[PDB]
């Protein structure tokens, strides 16, 4: 396996060894903050941490593109003639005290969400399509009715009742329904508003993982050990630790070895690492668009609706496309990203096989003659004397809401403005500036929107089902240039329609969506991304692969 | 859901 040049797996010529210590750290210049309930938890550095423990104790296995399959600590099953999912936990799951999991702790972790009382920022709208949850979310019903229990709450299988099934069901990270297990019977007579800063989620959780969390020390780390009780293949270490690293500490902890693994490193370090000695740097395709918005119209927040009503030339197809065409995003690329950026063909995420196609073709290639003729032939005639384009008298100037953030960002959108000059395009940074990231999300995501900026970039860390309602529809606030096209809204629902739960269809409508958006080029898909993990050359069984379901099990050390 | 970033 491979993604980009770098390899996905460290295979290990050397046997491991039985025990040993793993060495493990994620890359924050914050505290981690504990706290081992999914619904409680807002803390990204944690949620990854969490990993050893069972993450936060998911439930579910999945393949390497995030669908579903049987095997994990339960199973989840769809019924669409009866609109229920069936989640089935293993007879032999346990908590890391030696007691059951059952029915009672799945449908506790809604509780935990649902109910304000826990304090949770987790609920979403998605979750009132369970039968009954709405009502318990608001108080008016003391439980959640579409949740029942075959064989009663101490059982091993729950029933969820949904009022529409939705082909997204199969992904992992859906949100239609829940992944995760909480303790009932350790943390019922916790009072649910001091849940969250208990002990026993905390610093002394029960969780169903591989590893137990022996000692947590607040904001900083966490020992893991053996969890006698996994159902699963006992480990191959005795421990592990998991730590904070600052950005300013990581690289000299690899060069002295004081970690054998560092997660979440960031681009502008890998030339650093690219280097050092002790060391295979795997890489793996991440779950990330960033794209270029077009600014068309505005958003009526009390009608839940976008109006693609503003005067701009960007209203011309023409126009949005050779302003794509004229980019050199691959140029760019190239320079700067140590080849961690690679020109996106489309808005979908390679990584999501099931739902993509390379064969999908975007702005991924400047074609400035292309652009050059689109416009040509739009009437932007070139003004010789100036070197930019006019029509009906005015001249096709724009404002570019560039951003700060990324290390080269002051020059990227020097390169991007000079590009657009050579297809007779003016165009300037908004107030003369990069604009600072929390100026940006105010600037586009407050209604209606403003009407002093054309071109602006966007990116997204994607859940793993990828979808576009909430980016890209009529409805949606966080469509920023606030298109509405009829094909596209056809497209979209179609992609969450009955027939899309059979997966050749399904991704037939991401793929005519995909083609349908880079020729209408309301946006333009710009970049995809890698991630980068270091691991010490003793390290036995490490991998990056999405569809490795016991990685911790597996791992250990060759001396 | 999706996040920034």
């Amino acid at each position: 396996l491979k993604a980009g040049n770098f390899d996905v797996a460290y295979q290990n010529p050397d046997k491991a060894i039985k025990g040993g210590n793993l060495k493990v750290a994620y890359q924050s210049d914050s505290p981690m903050k504990a706290q081992w309930l999914s619904g409680l938890s807002n803390d990204a550095t944690f949620a990854t941490m969490s990993g050893p423990g069972g993450g936060q104790d998911g439930l579910f296995f999945t393949d390497s593109g995030f669908k579903f399959i049987k095997g994990g600590a339960a199973d989840v099953a769809l019924d669409k003639e009866s609109k229920t999912a069936t989640i089935t936990l293993r007879k032999d799951l346990k908590w890391s005290d030696g007691s059951e999991v059952t029915a009672k702790d799945y449908e506790f972790t809604y509780e935990t969400i649902a109910n304000p009382a826990y304090g949770s920022d987790r609920w979403t709208d998605s979750l009132a399509n369970i039968v009954g949850l709405s009502d318990y979310h608001t108080g008016k019903a003391k439980t959640i009715s579409g949740i029942t229990f075959p064989d009663g709450e101490n059982g091993k299988v729950i029933k969820v009742q949904f009022k529409e099934m939705k082909p997204g069901m199969t992904q992992s990270g859906n949100g239609y329904f829940l992944e995760t297990v909480a303790p009932y019977q350790y943390l019922k007579d916790v009072a649910p508003k001091d849940l969250a800063s208990s002990p026993k989620t905390t610093t002394k959780p029960l969780v169903t993982g591989p590893f137990k969390p022996e000692n947590v020390v607040a904001g900083e780390s966490i020992k893991y050990v053996p969890n006698p009780y996994y159902w699963g293949e006992k480990p191959k270490l005795n421990s592990i630790t998991y730590e904070v690293v600052s950005t300013a500490k990581s690289v000299a902890a690899l060069s002295s070895s004081k970690y054998d693994i560092i997660n979440g490193m960031v681009s502008s370090q890998y030339k650093q690492v690219k280097n050092l000695k002790g060391y295979k740097v795997l890489g793996q395709q991440a779950m990330y668009i960033s794209l270029m918005y077009y600014n068309l119209g505005h958003y009526d927040a009390k009608n839940s609706i976008n109006v693609q009503d503003r005067k701009t030339p960007l209203q011309d197809q023409n126009v949005r496309q050779a302003i794509g065409y004229a980019r050199n995003v691959a140029e760019v690329d190239n320079k700067f990203s140590n080849g961690l950026s690679t020109p996106a063909n489309s808005l979908i995420p390679p990584i999501f096989k099931q739902f993509t196609s390379s064969s999908v073709k975007g702005y991924e290639k400047q074609d400035l003659d292309k652009a050059n003729k689109l416009l040509d032939e739009d009437g932007w005639k070139l003004n010789k004397s100036t070197g930019y384009r006019e029509k009906d008298g005015k001249e096709l100037s724009l404002v570019y809401a560039a951003r700060v953030g990324d290390a080269n960002a002051e020059t990227i959108a020097q390169n991007y403005i000079q590009q657009w000059k050579k297809i007779g395009v003016k165009v300037s940074l908004y107030n003369g500036k990069l604009m600072e990231f929390n100026s940006w999300v105010d600037h586009m995501t407050t209604p209606p929107g403003a009407n002093d900026w054309d071109i602006t970039d966007g990116s997204w860390s994607l859940a793993s089902e990828p979808s576009q309602q909430d980016l890209f529809s009529a409805a949606a606030p966080y469509n920023f240039g606030h298109f509405n096209d009829s094909e596209i809204t056809k497209d979209l629902n179609d992609i969450d329609s009955a027939k899309s739960e059979n997966p050749t269809y399904r991704k037939a409508a991401f793929v005519k969506y995909q083609e349908d958006m880079n020729k209408k080029a309301y946006v333009i898909p710009t970049n995809f991304m890698l991630n980068y993990t270091p691991v010490n050359k003793r390290v036995v069984g490490m991998t990056l692969d999405y569809g490795a379901m016991n990685t911790w099990s597996e791992i250990g050390v060759s001396s | 859901s999706f996040a920034n970033g």
